[PDB]
C-alpha cells in the first residue's frame, strides 16, 4: 500500500513531492518515474527488472549519510515511486549558490570535500554517478552535511570505456563532446572541476560545446593560486592528466577541512 | 550575466 502508507505533499519538470512517512513523520521525497521514459534497467537480487536507478540506489544505500538514501520503492502499471529521504531545512547547492553568489573558499573546501567523500563511496560500492552538479546536491542546512542526488543518469562503475551519457551537457568532459567517449572517473574529475569553479566563481566556466573543449579558465572572480590550480588541474584536457581523487584530496587547498557542524555553525546558521 | 539550471 503506497498511498496507505505516506502522507502525499506539493511537487518540489520532474515529478518530486513532498511527504511524510505516516509511520514516524519522518520527512520522505516521492518520485515518480514514468516506464515508458527509462533508459537502462537492471535486475533486482529477486530477478525483478527494475531502473537502473533503484539498482544504484540500493547499492550505495549503506549508511554513509553523504548519498541520498533510498527508503523504499513500488511498482505501478506504468510508473516506479522512488521514497528517498529528505533534509529538513534543506536547499539545493544551485539555489544556495544563486544566492549567496560566489563561495568563501572555507565554505567551498568543505563542500567540496564532502562531495569528494560521497562519490569516493559511490565508486567503492560499484556506482558511477555521471551527473555531478550543484542541482544534484542538497545541503542539510541544520547539520550542514551535503547529500548527493538523484541517480537517474548513472551507470554501474566499470573500468572500460563508456559510449553512452544522459547527464548534464555543460559538465561533461571535452572528450565526450570530441569523441562521444569517455572513462568513468576521469569525467567524473571533470565534472568535479566544474562544480568547483561554479563554487568559488559563483556560476559554472563553461556554456559552449567549443569552451569545453578549448582549454582555457578564466577566473572571474579573486581566487587563490592553490585552488586555481586544483581547479585547472580537474579540468585537463587529457583525461590522463587529471588528478586521481586522491591527488584531490590530498592538495593544499584541500587541507584543514571544516568538520560539518563546524561548516553549519559558521557559514549557514 | 545569467546563470541558469542546465536539465539533463
Ligand atoms: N531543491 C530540492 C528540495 C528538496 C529536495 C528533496 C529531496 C530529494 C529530491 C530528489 C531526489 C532524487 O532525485 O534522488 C532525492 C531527494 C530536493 C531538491
Amino acid at each position: 500500500p503506497l498511498e496507505s502508507q505516506y502522507q502525499v505533499g506539493p511537487l518540489l519538470f520532474g515529478s518530486v513531492y513532498s511527504g511524510i512517512r505516516v509511520s514516524d513523520n519522518l520527512p520522505v521525497a516521492i518520485k515518480h518515474v514514468e516506464k515508458d521514459r527509462i533508459s537502462d534497467w537492471g535486475e533486482l537480487p529477486n530477478g525483478t527488472r527494475v531502473p537502473m536507478e533503484v539498482v544504484l540506489l540500493k547499492k550505495v544505500s549503506s549508511g554513509f549519510s553523504g548519498v541520498i538514501r533510498l527508503l523504499d520503492w513500488f511498482e505501478r502499471p506504468d510508473s516506479f515511486v522512488l521514497i528517498l529521504e529528505r533534509p529538513e531545512p534543506v536547499q539545493d547547492l544551485f539555489d544556495f549558490i544563486t544566492e549567496r553568489g560566489a563561495l568563501q573558499e572555507e565554505l567551498a573546501r568543505s563542500f567540496f570535500w564532502q562531495v569528494l567523500e560521497a562519490v569516493r563511496h559511490c565508486h567503492n560500492c560499484g556506482v558511477l554517478h555521471r551527473d555531478i552538479k550543484d542541482e544534484n546536491i542538497l545541503i542539510d542546512l541544520n547539520r550542514g552535511e551535503l547529500k548527493l542526488i538523484d541517480f537517474g543518469s548513472g551507470a554501474l562503475l566499470k573500468d572500460t570505456v563508456y559510449t553512452d551519457f544522459d547527464g548534464t551537457r555543460v559538465y561533461s568532459p571535452p572528450e565526450w563532446i570530441r569523441y562521444h567517449r569517455y572513462h568513468g572517473r576521469s569525467a567524473a574529475v571533470w565534472s568535479l572541476g566544474i562544480l568547483l569553479y561554479d563554487m568559488v566563481c559563483g556560476d559554472i566556466p563553461f556554456e559552449h560545446d567549443e569552451e569545453i573543449i578549448g582549454g582555457q579558465v578564466f577566473f572571474r572572480q579573486r581566487v587563490s593560486s592553490e585552488c586555481q590550480h586544483l581547479i585547472r588541474w580537474c579540468l585537463a584536457l587529457r583525461p590522463s592528466d587529471r588528478p586521481t581523487f586522491e591527488e584531490i584530496q590530498n592538495h593544499p587547498w584541500m587541507q584543514d577541512v571544516l568538520l560539518p557542524q563546524e561548516t553549519a555553525e559558521i557559514h549557514l546558521h | 550575466r545569467k546563470r541558469r539550471r542546465h536539465p539533463s
